[PDB]
C-alpha cells in the first residue's frame, strides 16, 4: 500500500498483474447557487468553480442558467472576478455582466486657466 | 434519501422538500428554510456516484 | 533653516487577505457514505462555520471597496506626464505598454511571491502529474477552496491611476464632489503656502524642486528594485494564509483516541456497532480542528479590518488633501501623496518637505521704538549681523522691520529682553 | 441568532445513545449512564465555550466602533474639524448627534461649492520691475482687468499693496503679466 502526508491510501499494487494503481477522490471542485429570491422566482443559476466547459465562462468558472449582457450596470449580486448577476427584463431572467467602476469623465489641463 | 418535513401548529405534515432533486432544494436543506432571499450561496461540492 | 530638500517615503499597509471557504462534509467524513449518517446526528455544526466564514469573505471585499473606490469620477490619463518640469512618468500608466499598470506597480507586483492559486484547478490537473505533490491539489481534494476576489487587479490599478491623475490635474479640489482644474505650479505653491513658508520659494527655485522630485522618484525605484525585504507585511499575509490551510490538511492523520486515523480501515475490520465509536471520535477531533481554524481566521480578520480602516483614513486624508497632523502622512512636513496598488495591500508615496541647513542667529523677544513695545506679527526677529530683521521660522528671508509686520501693545517695562531699534 | 443556535444545539447526540437525558438515566444503571452523561456534558461545554469566544470576538469590533464614534462626537460635534472626509463629505461646518437603538446617528452640516466659472490667471504681476506675489489667493482675469480673489468664492477685489507682498525681481518667476496696483 501507499500513504500520503495525510493518512490515506493513494497507491495500491494490483494483486493479480502487479502494476501500481493510483487512487483519487471522486468528488472535486466547488459549486455555488445564485437565486433572485424565492418570492420573486424559483429559477437559479449554478456557478462551478473548477471547470472549463446558456453557459458562459468567467474567470471564477463556468456559469450556467443565465444570459450574457454586454452593458455594464452596478453590482447587486457580487460574483467573483468582477462579474455580477441581476434579475432583468430580457418575462425576466438572470443576466451576467461586468461591474461598472464609475462614471467616465475628462478634465482639460491648462497652465494658464483656473476654475473658481 | 434525505427529506425535510414541515409541521404546522397541529400535528400534521403539509409540505416536504428533497435534498437532492434540485440545487435550490439542496440549498434549502442546507439553510433549513422554505424561503430564500436574493444572493449567491455556497452549497456542497459537486459529488459523483 | 536656510535650505530645504524634498524627500519621498513609502508606506505599506495591507487591506485584505485570502478569501477561503471549507466543505466540512468532505474534509471530515470523506466519501464514506456510512459515516455521513453519524455526521447528521452530531448536529448542524457546519452551518455556523460556513456562515462565520462567509462574513469574512464579504468583509474582505468591503475593505477593498472602501480603500480604493473613493472617487466617483474616473478621470482619464492626462497623456502629458510632464507638468511644469515635474516628471509624472513611471507612476501613471503608459498607453504603449502591454499591462495596464505603471512601472512602479509592476515592480511591487513582482516582489510578492504569491502561492498562485489559479482559481481554476481542474480535475485533469490534479489527476495527472501527481508526482509533483502540489499543496493546492491536496487542499481542494479535502473541500478547502479559495474564492477569487470581486475586484480584479486591473480595476484596482485603474482606480489608482484615476486617483493619481486627479491629484495631478484637479489637485486638492476633487476631495469634494466637484474638481477644479489647476496647473501643477500654483497647486504646489498653495501646498507650500499651508506649510508655513511663502509662495516665493517655489516660483524662484522650481528647477531645484523638480530635480529633487525626479531624483527622489528614481531613488524610490532603485530601492524597490534592489531591496529584498520591502513588502514583508504583505508577504506575511500570504505566508500565514497558506500555512493555516497546509496545517489543516496535515491534521487529517491524527488518531483522536481511535485505532487508526484513516477510515475505510476501521469500517473494513470492525462491524457497524464497534466502528461507530471510533468514527465518532474522529468526527469530534476533526470538528474541533475546523473550529480552531475558523476562530484563528476570525481573529486575523479583525486585525486585517483594522489595518484596512487605517489605510482608508490615510488615503482620504493624505491623498485627497493636505494634512497638518505630525508624523501621520510622512516623516516631516506633508505636501502631497500618491497611492499605488500592491498584492493584497496599498503602497503610499508621501512627498514631504525637510529643512536641511541651519544658521545661528541671536534674537530678542521684542523691540522698543519710542517707549512702546513692538511685538512680532508672525515670526521672530533676528540679528543678521548689521541690523535687526524679521523672518519666518521655516526659511531665512530677511525683511526690514516696519509697522506692517509688527503690532504695538503695552510698554517697554514688562517684557524681558527688549532691544532698541527702529521700524 | 447566536442565542437561538445555542438553544437548538441541545438536541445533538455527542456520541451518546440519545440527546435527551432522563432517558439514558431511565434505561441504564448508574455506572453505564455516566459515560453518556459525560459525553453530553463535554459536547455542551464545548458549545458554550464556542459561543463565549464568538461573543468576545464580536465585542472587540463593537468596542472599536464605539471608540470611533466617541472620537467623532468629540471632534465634529464639539468643534469644527479640518480633517478631509472625516465628519462629512465636503467642508465641515457643524454636526448634530441623535440617539438610535444600540447606536448613534450623526447629522453633518457641510459646505459644497456648486457653480464653476473659467478664469485665465498669472502667477504674479510686475508693477515697476519687482515681483508682486499674492498674499492669500490667486489673481484672475475677470475680463476687463486683473483682480485678486479667494479660492472658494469668486469675490473680485482691486489689487493693492495690502493684498500682495513684494519679493525678488521679475526675472526668476515664470508667467509675470504686467499690471498696476
Ligand atoms: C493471476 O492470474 C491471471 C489470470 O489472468 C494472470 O494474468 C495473466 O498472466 C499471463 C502471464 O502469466 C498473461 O499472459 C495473461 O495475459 C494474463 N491474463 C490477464 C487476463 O491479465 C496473472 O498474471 C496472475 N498473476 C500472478 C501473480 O501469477
Ligand atoms: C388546526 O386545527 C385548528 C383547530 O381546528 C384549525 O383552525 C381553526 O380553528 C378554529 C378555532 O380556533 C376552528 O373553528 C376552525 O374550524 C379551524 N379551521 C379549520 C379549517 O378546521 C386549523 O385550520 C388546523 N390547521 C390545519 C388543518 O392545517
Ligand atoms: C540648496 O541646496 C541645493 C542642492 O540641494 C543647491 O542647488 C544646487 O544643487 C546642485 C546639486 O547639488 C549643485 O550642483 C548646485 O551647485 C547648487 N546650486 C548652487 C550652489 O547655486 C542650492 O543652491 C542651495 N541653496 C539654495 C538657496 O537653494
Ligand atoms: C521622465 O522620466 C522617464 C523615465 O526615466 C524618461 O524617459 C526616459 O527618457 C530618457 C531621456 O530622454 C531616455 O533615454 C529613456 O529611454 C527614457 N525611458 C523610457 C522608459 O522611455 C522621460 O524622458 C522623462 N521625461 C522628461 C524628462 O520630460
Ligand atoms: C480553459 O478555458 C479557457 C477559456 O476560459 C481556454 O482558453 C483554455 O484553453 C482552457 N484550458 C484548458 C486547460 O483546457
Ligand atoms: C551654532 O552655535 C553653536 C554654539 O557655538 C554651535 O554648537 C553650533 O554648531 C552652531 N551651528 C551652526 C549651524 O553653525
Ligand atoms: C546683514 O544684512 C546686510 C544687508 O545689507 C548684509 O550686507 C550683511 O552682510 C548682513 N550681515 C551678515 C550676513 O552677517
Ligand atoms: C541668559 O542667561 C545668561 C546666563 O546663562 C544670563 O547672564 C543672561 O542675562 C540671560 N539673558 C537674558 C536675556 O535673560
Ligand atoms: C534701550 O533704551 C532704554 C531706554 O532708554 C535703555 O534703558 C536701554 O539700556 C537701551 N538698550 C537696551 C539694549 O535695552
Ligand atoms: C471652461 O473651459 C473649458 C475649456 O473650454 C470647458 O471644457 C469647460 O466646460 C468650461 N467650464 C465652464 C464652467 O464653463
Ligand atoms: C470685469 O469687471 C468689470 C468691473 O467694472 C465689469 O464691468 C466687467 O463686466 C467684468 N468682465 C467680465 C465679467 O467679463
Ligand atoms: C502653456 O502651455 C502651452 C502649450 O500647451 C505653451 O505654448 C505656453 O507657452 C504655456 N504657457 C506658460 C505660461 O508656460
Ligand atoms: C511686461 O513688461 C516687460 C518689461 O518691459 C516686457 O518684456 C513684457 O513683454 C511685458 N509683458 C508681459 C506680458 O510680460
Amino acid at each position: 500500500f501507499g500513504r500520503d502526508v495525510s493518512d490515506f491510501t493513494d497507491s495500491v499494487r494490483d494483486p493479480k498483474t502487479s502494476e501500481i494503481l493510483d487512487i483519487s477522490p471522486c468528488s472535486f471542485g466547488g459549486v455555488s447557487v445564485i437565486t433572485p429570491g424565492t418570492n420573486t422566482s424559483s429559477e437559479v443559476a449554478v456557478l462551478y468553480q473548477d471547470v472549463n466547459c446558456n453557459v458562459f465562462q468567467t474567470q471564477a468558472g463556468c456559469l450556467i442558467g443565465a444570459e450574457h449582457v454586454d452593458t455594464s450596470y452596478e453590482c447587486d449580486i457580487p460574483i467573483g472576478a468582477g462579474i455580477c448577476a441581476s434579475y432583468h427584463t430580457v418575462q425576466k431572467s438572470i443576466v451576467a455582466y461586468t461591474m461598472s467602476l464609475g462614471a467616465d469623465s475628462s478634465i482639460a489641463y491648462s497652465n494658464n486657466t483656473i476654475a473658481i | 434519501t434525505t427529506f425535510m418535513l414541515k409541521y404546522d401548529e397541529n400535528g400534521t405534515i403539509t409540505d416536504a422538500v428533497d435534498c437532492s432533486q434540485n440545487p435550490l432544494a439542496e440549498l434549502k436543506c442546507s439553510v433549513k428554510s422554505f424561503e430564500i432571499d436574493k444572493g449567491i450561496y455556497q452549497t456542497s461540492n459537486f459529488r459523483v456516484a | 533653516p536656510t535650505n530645504f530638500s524634498i524627500s519621498i517615503t513609502t508606506e505599506v499597509m495591507p487591506v485584505s487577505m485570502a478569501k477561503t471557504s471549507v466543505d466540512c462534509n468532505m474534509y471530515i467524513c470523506g466519501d464514506s457514505t456510512e459515516c455521513a449518517n453519524l455526521l447528521l446526528q452530531y448536529g448542524s455544526f457546519c452551518t455556523q462555520l460556513n456562515r462565520a466564514l462567509s462574513g469574512i469573505a464579504v468583509e474582505q471585499d468591503r475593505n477593498t471597496r472602501e480603500v480604493f473606490a473613493q472617487v466617483k469620477q474616473m478621470y482619464k490619463t492626462p497623456t502629458l506626464k510632464d507638468f511644469g518640469g515635474f516628471n509624472f512618468s513611471q507612476i501613471l500608466p503608459d498607453p504603449l505598454k502591454p499591462t495596464k499598470r505603471s512601472f512602479i506597480e509592476d515592480l511591487l507586483f513582482n516582489k510578492v511571491t504569491l502561492a498562485d492559486a489559479g482559481f481554476m484547478k481542474q480535475y485533469g490537473e490534479c489527476l495527472g502529474d501527481i508526482n509533483a505533490r502540489d499543496l493546492i491539489c491536496a487542499q481542494k481534494f479535502n473541500g478547502l477552496t479559495v474564492l477569487p476576489p470581486l475586484l480584479t487587479d486591473d480595476m484596482i490599478a485603474a482606480y489608482t491611476a484615476a486617483l493619481v491623475s486627479g491629484t495631478a490635474t484637479a489637485g486638492w479640489t476633487f476631495g469634494a464632489g466637484a474638481a477644479l482644474q489647476i496647473p501643477f505650479a500654483m497647486q504646489m505653491a498653495y501646498r507650500f503656502n499651508g506649510i508655513g513658508v511663502t509662495q516665493n520659494v517655489l516660483y524662484e527655485n522650481q528647477k531645484q524642486i523638480a530635480n529633487q522630485f525626479n531624483k527622489a522618484i528614481s531613488q524610490i525605484q532603485e530601492s524597490l528594485t534592489t531591496t529584498s525585504t520591502a513588502l514583508g507585511k504583505l508577504q506575511d499575509v500570504v505566508n500565514q494564509n497558506a500555512q493555516a490551510l497546509n496545517t489543516l490538511v496535515k491534521q487529517l492523520s491524527s488518531n483522536f483516541g481511535a485505532i487508526s486515523s484513516v477510515l475505510n480501515d476501521i469500517l473494513s475490520r470492525l462491524d457497524k456497532v464497534e466502528a461507530e465509536v471510533q468514527i465518532d471520535r474522529l468526527i469530534t477531533g476533526r470538528l474541533q480542528s475546523l473550529q480552531t481554524y475558523v476562530t484563528q481566521q476570525l481573529i486575523r480578520a479583525a486585525e486585517i479590518r483594522a489595518s484596512a480602516n487605517l489605510a482608508a483614513t490615510k488615503m482620504s486624508e493624505c491623498v485627497l488633501g493636505q494634512s497638518k497632523r505630525v508624523d501621520f502622512c510622512g516623516k516631516g512636513y506633508h505636501l502631497m501623496s500618491f497611492p499605488q496598488a500592491a498584492p493584497h495591500g496599498v503602497v503610499f508615496l508621501h512627498v514631504t518637505y525637510v529643512p536641511s541647513q541651519e544658521r545661528n542667529f541671536t534674537t530678542a523677544p521684542a523691540i522698543c521704538h519710542e517707549g512702546k513695545a513692538y511685538f512680532p506679527r508672525e515670526g521672530v526677529f533676528v540679528f543678521n549681523g548689521t541690523s535687526w530683521f524679521i523672518t519666518q521660522r521655516n526659511f531665512f528671508s530677511p525683511q526690514i522691520i516696519t509697522t506692517d509686520n509688527t503690532f504695538v501693545s503695552g510698554s517697554c517695562d514688562v517684557v524681558i529682553g527688549i532691544i532698541n531699534n527702529t521700524v
